[PDB]
RNA sequence: UCGA
DNA sequence: GCTTGACAAGGCCCGTCCGTTATGGTATAATGGGAGCTGTCACGGATGCA
């Protein structure tokens, strides 16, 4: 559908179980994962309770349940009364989420071990103080009332609590350990009343610790505006990822390719079923305390493996992939699957220099163009009446008929193709071209776009991309063509220019060779008289040649306006002699001493700028 | 020889090892183990005693002191240009005009220092591309 | 011999390395003391292998041997000796070339350089304060002793944990107050004895246990300290650790090698105190005297040590549960944890690398690589600027030129030519003795082990010497204490033995190395290891002379050993008779597949009835000519720009290189298929496969497999295999189509092995490996078929060619011989290179090479020029121009040399027939053909496979993958106005199960549709954030309605 | 002369990101109007939208 | 590991 | 343009058969665990230590 904004908040335990429990035509819901079993070893079918269960996440095959007798498309939207699997599509398994009901609360590792440890800010404790209550290392006083020397939220050691047990003061003293005491300490908080208690402590006696009460006030004020509760930071219900996001496939040798999420999910349920077993048979308290500590470490390793404790491993000695380690890294879901994707209708090849070509034109081989433009060739084959479907067209393409290459010639005319070389530093590293079918197996690139792509012909490979829609073809032509990218986006200077081999051809053309004249000092009648004398053996490339040119816009190296060697003819006509010019003043005529190489260079600009 | 690490520490706004920026704009006449410069303002009354260790050189020659004229002979701290130009103008005019003149001195320092490094390597970069990222920082 | 770090290392393991590991493991005892088990390591069997060297490569096995030791199981009370040989493990043997064969693939063991064990001191300034001196006693295996010294005279001992006072460790090991101060200046030790108390022999073990293990016990403090440095099989200094302790600290005792002596800890404190008194040397971590190398004899000693420790736990867990007697000693030793320890080192470790077998130059180089990475070396992120630079102690030991560019720039080095590693693991260089200004070149060298820094004065091999009289030069440049200086020739001590002693065996194949830049000589040495073996190689004319030694040491050249008479020579064997069972047969391999898809063909060289010598070439290899090595061809070159065809490092060749079979190589590819066991039904290889007619069943012999010698093209069927299916979920469209014309579908599915795109050739080996024939098969397989297809590839447009000086390029045009320029005798030009890349990269030696090879072309003499001269300016210019004048003195060749322009002639144009305006330098260049061909770079995809989770297109040429549109490619289109191209590349081309169907249907029908749906990768991230405990959802801001949107459903 | 016709269309328009949408929205009308059997391979609907828009510009 |  | 008896074909349904599978038990005495980290550089907070 279409949405307008995305909002993120802390998931309440009533919200996590909303995704888990689904409505089924029966007395109870079945959307809870209770067993750590995934599938069977004999057949490749899952079990009725587990991480891959069909009664929770949906049917494995399309329109087929787990037990049998419903394997047709006639039954749509009903639930089998014998098994319990809804007969629907197999694409619903990647959208349904189960839940795991715990027997003991577990603090979230992002709020405890994070920066700046928002769980310890609300409790007005230290980082090491909350880390001793959680994981069962110290006791915290929850009711110090009617006692001689006891304080609220005071840490007690193991040897210190057994001394108060002998003294029964003579009243009701309540202590706690683990996350059951942290959840009780957060549930009895006063978030409406503690906000005005910190505001009167900032103005009066601030000192250096004014920023500590300011930072604590920012966390309390966020829980009132968002209408959240402070006890929601501890987890009672654990959500389960859909099973297609933790896939279990079988290789060719018979081994299964499991994920690291299945080994971390199984450690939670195996330690949760043991905790429910110890609490039923009235186990010793040193075993129940050790079981709840491993349940705290199993969920924290599932969320962020290696955040607080040691990093758990599996069979191989590498680190297991937790829920948080698939989004933060360079190989995470953000930087490898969302910002950058692998596209279809693409290809690559090595590049060779193509001279005798134009700009906005690239050389494209025949066996690569028949794969990139494959849906465009098939459409032209049915339109011309050669084939009737795709199976008759695909057999005609792979056969190698000469009529297929005549269809491919008529398709690529006017279809822009974006060329791309990695790495893409600036925006002119992706330009569009009009391809032509050439002979060979490499991309005939233009030598003028070589400083733009920063491409050298010693092993460079360039990626080829083909647009599909009609709006993408008009954007590649009007905005991304190579002819419209003369100027750089950084400065105002052009980059489409002669660089290496054409500068040496123009430097030698307009040079001055003082030995090979062969007819220097001759007068010619205009520009076209000297071009007709170069096709003959009359003049060389560097001969001193006087050219009758009546224009005044003549630029040269070290220009001058002074007149030296003034010579006067008869009838008042004066000759104005210069260093390179010879003007007959009263302007009648004007002769320019130059080389025929500079006339061929000046003729090339005339036929290119005047059309 | 320090082209690329200089542009990195300028955009990160890191604090250098040494910094000495005058807090006002007085008329300082230098009357000379370490050299000491006494700050006496003829327009004002209160003086200033700045810290100057022996490992720093001199830049001022006498009667030449701006509002944020530094004496470092090295790298300047861009965070110290803010609070000098802000606290000196928070009492004269309003706080919004003191923040506009404070951010303008920090903006002109960052653009002129990035262009200094890029021109030393023979690299042409237009000024309008640099000041867009400086606008996002200030 | 050039391979001595591999042959002498594995020979030491088979006689000293394996004996020492079994002697330290034996004997073992039980918990009570009933019986004892001790081995006899010095009497092992090492029986015969199972398969051949060539048979193990095609059968997918390993050239290994079985290891058996005699084992005596004795009992304490009852006198009984049970002698029985028990199987230990599978050990892969080293072949005759110095390599191993693991799972049918040839592998090498790269020598890894690490730090030597010993004591190292370092002056460290943690902040702007006083000068602090540290220490580090590194063992071969065990815990470290790091002694530090803070301000005000406080020396501390740190044993990872918090530091502690020096008197705590020095008194807990057992010492008195008078045995410390007599061998120590003791005035500096009074400052650290004041604020430390004064503990007794028993008043220090309690306080040591309270800080290391935070109740203290009088027996717990002794068992903790003894297990770290004094217990056997937990702390080892090594044979080289005892040698470095007696050299640095100048100790009198020796040959301990097992236990850390407590007198050595007192000497390390005494050297640390004296560093504040301005006496003593600070060690360097990058010095080669402090850096060791290890090889196969040492790396295998650590794998059996961690493999026998796992066997010790099972041998002690079986002599306690079984309380009864009369048990065999062959059941006490379980070979399973030790077999898996050797198989992990040779196949799953990082240091066992895939062998490069392109040419014999890359095979010789890969066995001599010195890499600083591995399990115990360095890290790719922990490598800095100081470890990648060249140390002054690398002169003659490690090659300063040959190193790979890119990520591993400086971490993977190469051994030099004359370098040698001793038994201690240090690199040595030979030197000639100089006595009173006279090089004593009469006796053996000295082989100094990097001890010439602070003691000796070493001159290189470039000084002009006389014939046994004296040295010609008066100012000899030397190196003394890592600094260069010029002293008198009577004051020097040693001189180098060769000018190629600094460079490696691959850099020495570059003629005129002194005229080329060091950056292009780095590229010229790497491109020489990538040259393919041609069909008919040719020896270079400007060779350096070292190609003959590298060909014999590669192992692919058959040499004589008997000094006999050759009797019979054919294309398969050579039969000679030895003289002063007398008929030996030398086998010759014909077109064997290599690791890099090249050939390993050998050709016979000798004839019948010829005297041979030990060390004579009998049959050369694929990339080896007669005697010397040959990696390329000598053809004409011209440095002239064509019409844009050699614009930016591009190559213009002629058509003469195509039809003369120049640069034509043979590539043999190998295909694989397997008839596995599907649980629905067993798969078998048949010929009658469905939906395939007679267009592909022409080369099958009624068995489903192709024959030998059949020309296969792209799209054929090599092995026809069927697979049973049990779906039975036919759509209603296919049920109506089948009911009309009949032809009910079978239960099988065609899974035949087919030829990939752009692949062709001739089938040469159709070897089938099935069961009940004498070979082992993997589980879940009935028949294994292996197909080898050979093809003959010519030189085409797009291939990457290079020379010996780093002038790489890609051919863009192949012109006919009438369009190429021609010499004034009528001979055309093969290559028209670009002269613009020469002066910008300082490639001057390639101009000296072509101008000298052109002199050797008209004379036919095949010059051998050694690098690094002779008289200055009289040995390179007047050698080339002097020998070009001798070729012009012939009466038929007067156009070769000109007086005005010496290294130039007049070249005529081939198209118009007119001469060019300026003379062009011509010559005979030696170009190579690299492995980066145009066939391996072609890839295209319309629609293929997809990913498992994100439903995105895959990546890879061998699996029909798509090109990645990364983050830098989005920023270019975002800087453009291409918003519709960016939405198309992210939605209808990747990660949309619905949008890809409608976009493909729109092109075939002819009416495109806008508005693609939500991509799949965003919905995966939405479900992953909800599993992290975050209530994240998408809403709508419409009028009086704030409802959550269902992106998934 | 197609590249000379595109530079005249991008000029005198004051927004180069807006006149390229009118070309893409006119090429879809030329494709739906060319649904008959006559199909010119040289004149694509994307190219015909640029020539027809430049003739009405003048 | 190797190419740009 | 429709209709009826006849002849097999085959899917569920309901019994038992035996391989498969979950569960509980065995009585000399046995009583705190191994395996690496020790050569990266810079910046920003957070303790903690006077
Ligand atoms: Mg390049
Ligand atoms: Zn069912």
């Amino acid at each position: 559908p279409r949405f307008d904004y995305v909002k993120i908040a802390i998931a309440s335990p009533e919200r996590i179980r909303q995704w888990g429990e689904r409505t089924l035509p029966n007395g109870t819901v079945v959307g809870e994962v209770t067993k750590p079993e995934t599938i069977n070893y004999r057949t490749l079918k899952p079990e009725m309770d587990g991480l891959f269960c069909e009664k929770i996440f949906g049917p494995s095959k399309d329109w087929e349940c787990w037990c049998g007798k419903y394997k047709r498309v006639r039954h749509r939207g009903i639930v089998c009364e014998r098994c319990g699997v809804e007969v629907t599509e197999s694409r619903v398994r990647r959208h349904r989420m189960g839940y795991i009901k715990l027997a003991a609360p577990v603090t979230h590792v992002w709020y405890l071990k994070g920066i700046p440890s928002y769980l310890s800010i609300l409790l007005d404790m230290a980082l090491r103080d909350v880390e001793q209550i959680v994981y069962f290392n110290a006791y915290v006083v929850l009711n110090p009332g009617n006692a001689s020397n006891l304080q609220y939220k005071q840490l007690l050691t193991e040897d210190q609590w057994v001394e108060i047990e002998d003294q029964i003061e003579l009243e009701g003293i309540e202590v706690g350990i683990g996350a059951e005491a942290v959840q009780r300490l957060l549930a009895e908080l006063q978030l409406e009343e503690v906000a005005e208690k910190l505001r009167e402590e900032i103005l009066a006696s601030k000192g250096q610790k004014r920023a500590k009460l300011i930072k604590r006030l920012r966390v309390i004020d966020n829980f009132i505006a968002t209408h959240s509760q402070a006890e929601w930071m501890t987890l009672d219900v654990i959500p389960v990822i859909p099973p297609d996001l933790r896939p279990m496939v079988q290789l060719d040798g018979g081994r299964f390719a499991t994920s690291d999420l299945n080994d971390l999910y199984r450690r939670v349920i195996n330690r949760n079923n043991r905790l429910a077993r110890l609490q039923e048979i009235l186990a010793p308290e040193i075993i129940v305390r050790n079981e709840k500590r491993m349940l705290q470490e199993a969920v924290d390793a599932l969320i962020d493996n290696g955040r607080r404790g040691r990093t758990v491993v599996g069979a191989n000695n590498r680190a297991l992939k937790s829920l948080s380690d698939i989004i933060e890294g360079k190989q995470g879901r953000f930087r490898q699957n969302l910002l950058g994707k692998r596209v279809d209708y693409s290809g690559r090849s090595v590049i060779v220099v193509g001279p005798n070509l134009k700009i906005y034109q690239c050389g494209l081989p025949r066996e690569m163009a028949i794969e990139l433009f494959q849906p465009f060739v098939i459409h032209r084959l049915i339109k011309l009446g050669i084939v009737n479907n795709i199976k008759a067209a695909k057999k005609l393409i792979l056969k190698g008929d000469p009529q297929i290459w005549s269809v491919l010639e008529e398709v690529i005319t006017g279809h822009p193709v974006m060329l791309n070389r990695a790495p893409t530093l600036h925006r002119l590293g992706i330009q569009a071209f009009e391809p032509i079918l050439v002979e060979g197996r490499a991309i005939q690139l233009h030598p003028l776009v070589c400083p733009a792509f920063n491409a050298d012909f010693d092993g460079d490979q360039m990626a080829v991309h083909v647009p599909l829609s009609l709006e993408a073809q008009c954007e590649a032509r009007l905005l991304m063509l190579a002819c419209h990218n003369v100027l750089s986006p950084a400065t105002g200077k052009p980059i489409v220019a002669p660089s290496q081999d054409m500068v040496l051809g123009c430097y030698y053309l307009t040079a001055e060779n003082p030995n090979a004249q062969k007819g220097a000092g001759r007068y010619f009648a205009g520009i076209e008289d000297a071009l007709r004398a170069y096709d003959h053996g009359q003049v060389d490339l560097h001969s001193q040649i006087w050219i009758r040119h009546l224009d005044e816009d003549v630029v040269t190296e070290k220009p001058d306006t002074e007149v030296i060697k003034t010579e006067d003819l008869g009838d008042g006509t004066v000759m104005k002699y210069y260093r390179e010019r010879k003007i007959r003043e009263g302007i009648i005529t004007q002769y320019i001493q130059t080389t025929p190489g500079r006339i061929i260079y000046n003729k090339t600009i005339a036929e290119a700028l005047v059309f | 020889v320090q082209g690329l690490p200089r542009i990195e520490e300028l955009l990160e706004a890191r604090k250098p090892k040494e910094a000495c920026v005058l807090a006002r704009a007085p008329g300082v006449c230098q009357v000379e183990e370490s050299v000491d410069i006494k700050v006496v303002e003829d327009d004002g009354t209160v003086s200033e005693y700045p810290l100057l260790p022996g490992q720093n050189a001199m830049v001022t020659d006498g009667q030449r002191i701006d509002v944020g004229h530094a004496l470092t002979d090295g790298y300047n701290n861009p965070h110290e240009i803010l609070d000098v130009f802000f606290s000196y103008y928070v009492d004269k005019d309003g706080c919004y005009q003191a923040a506009l003149r404070g951010l303008q001195a920090a903006q002109k320092f960052l653009v002129n220092e990035v262009q200094t490094v890029y021109q030393s390597q023979g690299v042409d970069i237009s000024d309008k591309h640099i000041e867009v990222i400086v606008r996002q920082m200030t | 011999d050039l391979i001595e770090i591999q042959h002498a290392s594995f020979h030491w393991f088979l006689e000293e390395g394996l004996i020492e590991e079994l002697n330290s493991f034996s004997p073992i005892s039980d918990y009570t003391g009933k019986l004892e088990l001790h081995f006899l390591g010095k009497d092992y069997k090492l029986k015969q292998p199972k398969y051949d060297v060539d048979e193990s490569k095609r059968r997918d096995a390993s050239y290994s041997v079985q290891m058996y030791v005699p084992t005596r199981l004795i009992n304490k009370e009852t006198g009984e000796i049970k002698e029985q040989e028990v199987f230990i493990g599978d050990l892969p043997l080293m072949t005759e070339r110095g390599t191993f064969i693991i799972n049918g693939a040839e592998r090498v063991i790269v020598n890894q350089i690490v730090r030597s064990p010993g004591v190292y001191y370092k002056k460290e300034l943690d902040k702007n304060g006083r000068r602090t001196y540290s220490a580090s006693l590194i063992p071969n295996r065990g815990a470290w002793l790091k002694f530090e010294t803070d301000k005000n005279g406080l020396v501390y001992v740190r044993i990872k944990t918090r530091k502690l006072s020096a008197q705590v460790l020095l008194k807990a090991i057992g010492l008195s107050d008078n045995e410390i101060l007599d061998s120590l200046h003791p005035e500096f030790y009074q400052k650290t004895l004041d604020k430390e108390g004064n503990p007794t022999e028993e008043e220090a073990l309690v306080e040591l246990y309270k800080k290391l293990r935070p109740p203290p016990t009088v027996s717990g403090g002794q068992q903790l300290l003894e297990s770290r440095f004094f217990d056997p099989k937990r702390y080892d200094l090594g044979r080289v650790g005892r040698y470095k302790l007696n050299k640095k600290l100048r100790l009198n005792e020796a040959d301990t090698t097992r236990v850390l002596t407590p007198q050595d800890i007192l000497a390390a404190i005494n050297y640390l105190i004296n560093l504040e008194f301005d006496v003593g040397t600070t060690d360097d971590i990058d010095h080669l005297g402090n850096r060791r190398v290890r090889s196969v004899g040492e790396l295998l000693q650590n794998q059996i040590r961690v493999g026998l420790n796992r066997l010790e736990r099972i041998i002690r867990e079986r002599m306690t549960v079984s309380e009864s007697d009369a048990l065999t000693p062959a059941s006490l030793v379980n070979p399973k944890p030790l077999v898996a320890a050797i198989k992990e080192f040779f196949g799953s470790s990082q240091l066992s690398q895939f062998m490069d077998q392109t040419n014999p130059l890359a095979e010789l180089t890969h066995k001599r690589r010195i890499s600083a990475l591995g399990p115990g070396g360095l890290t790719r992120e922990r490598a800095g600027f100081a470890v990648r630079d060249i140390h002054p102690s690398h002169h003659g030991r490690i090659c300063p030129v040959e190193t790979p560019e890119g990520p591993n720039a400086g971490l993977i080095g190469s051994l030099a030519t004359c370098a040698r590693v001793n038994d201690y693991g240090f690199i040595e260089t030979p030197y000639f003795r100089v006595e009173s200004g006279r090089v004593r070149k009469d006796l053996d060298p000295v082989y100094l082990t990097a001890d010439e820094e602070d003691d000796m004065r070493v001159a290189p091999g470039d000084i002009p010497t006389d014939e046994e009289g004296n040295i010609i030069g008066e100012s000899v440049p030397i190196r003394y204490r890592q600094e260069f200086s010029t002293t008198s020739p009577e004051q020097v001590d040693y001189v180098a033995v060769s000018p190629v002693q600094i460079i490696s065996v691959a850099t020495s194949m570059i003629p005129f190395l002194e005229h080329d830049d060091a950056n292009r000589a780095l590229m010229g040495s790497n491109m020489q290891r990538q040259a393919v073996p041609l069909l008919r190689p040719e020896r270079p004319l400007v060779g350096t002379g070292l190609e003959a030694q590298a060909a014999r040491d590669s192992g692919m050249v058959i040499v004589s050993r008997t000094h006999g008479i050759v009797t019979y020579v054919d294309a398969t064997e050579i039969r000679v008779q030895p003289h002063s069972g007398e008929e030996i047969v030398y086998p010759i391999q014909k077109y064997q597949r290599s690791n890099q898809d090249t050939c390993l063909n050998q050709r016979p060289l000798v004839y019948a009835g010829e005297d041979v010598v030990p060390g004579q070439v009998l049959a050369d290899g694929s990339a080896t000519e007669g005697g010397e090595l040959a990696l390329g061809q000598n053809i004409l070159v011209a440095y002239m720009p064509w019409e844009g065809y050699n614009y930016e490092d591009a190559i213009l060749i002629s058509e003469r290189l195509v039809y003369d079979d120049v640069y034509t190589s043979i590539h043999i590819e190998k295909f694989e298929i397997e008839a596995r066991q599907t649980k629905l039904g067993p798969e078998e290889i048949t010929r009658e496969i469905p939906n395939v007619g007679e267009d592909a069943l022409r080369n099958l012999d009624e068995h489903g497999i192709i024959r030998i010698g059949a020309w296969v093209e792209s799209g054929d069927i090599l092995v026809g295999k069927v697979t049973p299916k049990g779906e039975a979920d036919q759509p209603p469209e296919e049920k109506l189509l089948r009911a009309i014309f009949g032809e009910k579908a079978r239960d099988v599915r065609d899974n035949s092995l087919r030829v990939p795109n752009g692949e062709k050739g001739r089938v040469v080996d159709v070897r089938v490996f099935t069961r009940e024939k004498g070979d082992e098969l993997p589980p879940g397989a009935n028949m294994v078929v292996r197909i080898y297809v050979a093809q003959k590839r010519k030189i085409q447009v797009g291939d990457k060619m290079a020379g010996r000086h780093g002038n790489k390029g890609i051919i863009s045009r192949i012109l006919p011989i009438e369009d190429m320029p021609y010499l004034p005798d009528g001979r055309p030009i093969d290559i028209a290179l670009n002269p613009l890349g020469v002066p910008s990269r300082m490639n001057v030696g390639q101009v000296f090479e072509c101008l000298l090879g052109w002199a050797g072309e008209n004379l036919g003499v095949r010059f051998k020029i050694t690098p690094f001269d002779m008289y200055g300016e009289e040995a390179s210019r007047d050698t080339v121009h002097g020998l070009l004048e001798e070729a012009s003195q012939r009466p038929n060749k007067d156009w070769v040399f000109n007086e005005n322009h010496p290294g130039k002639i007049q070249v005529f144009d081939g198209r118009t027939g007119e001469p060019f305006d300026r003379p062009i330098t011509v010559g005979q260049a030696y170009m190579l053909k690299l492995v980066h061909l145009v066939d391996d770079k072609i890839h295209a995809r319309s629609t293929g496979p997809y990913s498992l989770v994100t439903q995105q297109p895959l990546g890879g040429k061998a699996q029909q993958g798509g090109q990645r549109f990364g983050e830098m490619e989005v920023w270019a289109l975002e800087a453009y106005g291409a918003a519709y191209i960016l939405q198309e590349l992210l939605t209808v081309k990747s990660d949309d199960m619905q949008g890809r169907n409608e976009a493909l249907n729109a092109i075939v029908k002819g009416k495109s549709i806008p508005r693609p749906g939500t991509p799949e990768s965003f919905k995966v991230l939405m479900r992953e954030l909800q599993s992290l405990g975050l209530d994240i959802a998408a809403h709508k801001v419409q009028l009086s309605e704030d409802g959550e949107s269902a992106d998934a459903e | 002369h197609i590249i000379y016709r595109s530079e005249e269309l991008l000029g005198a328009a004051s927004n180069r990101y807006n006149i390229t949408v009118r070309v893409a929205k006119r090429a879809k009308e030329n494709r739906s109007e060319d649904f008959d059997s006559i199909d010119d391979p040289n004149m694509k609907p994307a190219i015909r939208a640029i020539i027809e828009m430049s003739d009405e510009l003048t």
